[PDB]
Order: C-alpha cells, then sequence, then structure tokens
C-alpha cells in the first residue's frame, strides 16, 4: 500500500524519512523481486536526489543479500548505471568507491 | 546553396546584411543565424566575431530581453558548432566572462554543457586561465547554479597543488 499510494500520493519528504529505515530494513524481509520492483520505481522519478536514496538503502541490503541475491547483485549496478555530471558521479563514484574496496570488505565498513 | 560551387564573398556579405537584423525580429533573426552558420569554413570567421563580439556589446546594451534572449540561447548553438571545427580564440574568452555576467539556467546548461565538451577537448591551456577567471568569478559570486559549478569543477581537478 505504501509504496504504491506514495507513488501517487507524492511529497518528497516522506520518501527521505522512509528511505532512510528502509535503508536498515532490506533482506531481513525478503520479497526481492517485488521489493526490487520497487526500488526501481523509487529511483524511476527524477532527481538525483530520489534516485540516489534507492542506492544507499541498498547497501545494507546488498551486503545482506536475500533469497537471490549475491550474485546479481553484483550483477545490478552494472546493469543500471547513470551520466548526468555529478549524477555521472553518483554513479561512478559509488562504483568507484566499490572500486576502491573488496566489495565484501568494502560492504562492511562502510555500512557501519 | 546547392549552388555548391558556392562562391566565398557572398557568404561574406553576410554581414552588412545582418547588421540590419539590429532592428530585431528575432524570428527572423533566427532564421538567419542559422542560414549564417553556414557558410563558415572556419573563417570570414573573425572579422564577423568581431562582429559577434560587436553583438554582444550591444547585446549588453540594457536591454530588456524578450526576444533577443533565445536569439542569445541559439547563437550560441550556432557559435558552438564553429568551434567545433575551428580553433577559436580570446572570443571564448569573453564568453567565458559573459556567462559569469548573466543569471538564468539555460546558459549553465551550456555552459555546463562545455564543460563536457572541453573536458572531452583539452588541449587545456586556455582552461587553465579561464579556471582562474573562474576562480574569480567564483569567488566573486554565490548560486545554486554556482554551487553546482563547483562541484564538476571541484570534481576536476589538477595543479597549484
Amino acid at each position: 500500500h505504501l509504496c504504491e499510494f506514495i507513488e501517487d500520493c507524492e511529497f518528497t519528504v516522506l520518501a527521505t524519512r522512509i528511505l532512510h529505515l528502509l535503508g536498515q530494513e532490506g533482506p531481513k524481509t525478503n520479497n526481492p523481486s517485488k521489493y526490487i520492483r520497487f526500488i526501481y520505481n523509487r529511483v524511476v522519478l527524477e532527481h538525483e536526489e530520489v534516485r540516489a536514496g534507492a542506492v544507499s538503502a541498498l547497501a545494507k541490503f546488498g551486503a545482506q543479500n536475500e533469497e537471490m541475491l549475491p550474485s546479481i547483485l553484483v550483477l545490478l549496478k552494472r546493469c543500471v548505471m547513470d551520466d548526468d555530471n555529478e549524477v555521472r558521479d553518483r554513479a561512478t563514484f559509488y562504483l568507484n568507491v566499490l572500486e576502491q574496496k573488496q566489495k565484501a570488505l568494502n560492504a562492511g565498513y562502510i555500512l557501519n | 546553396k546547392e549552388h555548391p560551387a558556392h562562391e566565398r564573398v557572398l557568404q561574406d556579405l553576410v554581414m552588412d546584411i545582418l547588421r540590419v537584423l539590429s532592428t530585431p525580429d528575432l524570428e527572423v533573426r533566427k532564421k538567419t543565424l542559422q542560414l549564417a552558420l553556414d557558410l563558415v569554413s572556419s573563417r570570414n570567421v573573425e572579422e564577423l566575431v568581431i562582429v559577434l563580439k560587436k553583438e554582444v556589446i550591444k547585446t549588453n546594451n540594457v536591454s530588456e530581453h524578450e526576444d533577443t534572449d533565445k536569439y542569445r540561447q541559439l547563437l550560441v548553438r550556432t557559435l558552438h558548432s564553429c568551434s567545433v571545427r575551428f580553433p577559436d580564440m580570446a572570443a571564448n574568452v569573453i564568453p567565458v566572462l559573459m556567462e559569469f555576467l548573466s543569471d538564468s539556467n539555460e546558459a549553465a546548461a551550456a555552459d555546463v554543457l562545455e564543460f563536457v565538451r572541453e573536458a572531452i577537448q583539452r588541449f587545456d591551456n586556455l582552461r587553465m586561465l579561464i579556471v582562474e577567471k573562474m576562480l574569480e568569478v567564483f569567488h566573486a559570486i554565490k548560486s545554486v547554479k554556482i554551487y553546482r559549478g563547483a562541484l564538476w569543477i571541484l570534481g576536476e581537478y589538477c595543479s597549484t597543488k
């Protein structure tokens, strides 16, 4: 309900809060395809900023992986990628950051 | 124009004609600009450029742009193209300056466009000055646009360690 409605019940501000929370929660509650499905959408919206949250939430999530995620988790960041300079940069950088640590290690430091 | 035997001169006479444009009507003007761009094998250029600069001054003036603004953007496009081909010069520096003066996004976008481009183009030298120029501009200024500007530039970085 939240997901859907909020989508078409708007307000960016809400998203900030919820994002943050969601950010922690991920794969302890599974339903991956859906959740992904959502996540993509959330990003769908413009705003470098709106887009950005899906990646950040993801870090706790990614790290944990779910009912299918690690392989693919690795595949995805690749599949979804962006320019728009500082938006480019965000993709690049997260990557670059990613680039910079053994992704397993990477996850551990950053997450905390 | 498909008199592709296309004589030198003719291209050249344009400016004269173009002068008339100062008695505006953008829409007409606009048609001109496209038209204009074409002839230049990166030449009859300077005289023009100069003239452009004249335009530029003219553009300053006191203005109450409403139509001409548009023109400016266009001009810049028209202008942009040339440069690609050309080796260009001080004139260009001036845009940079000019741009600093200005206050609306579309230009920033162009600028940015330039950011991109230039990032590709790198013969560099100019940039550095400009970067300086910019440094001034920057010091000299505040805004989201700027704020954004900083970001990329910052991103870019080099010397004066």
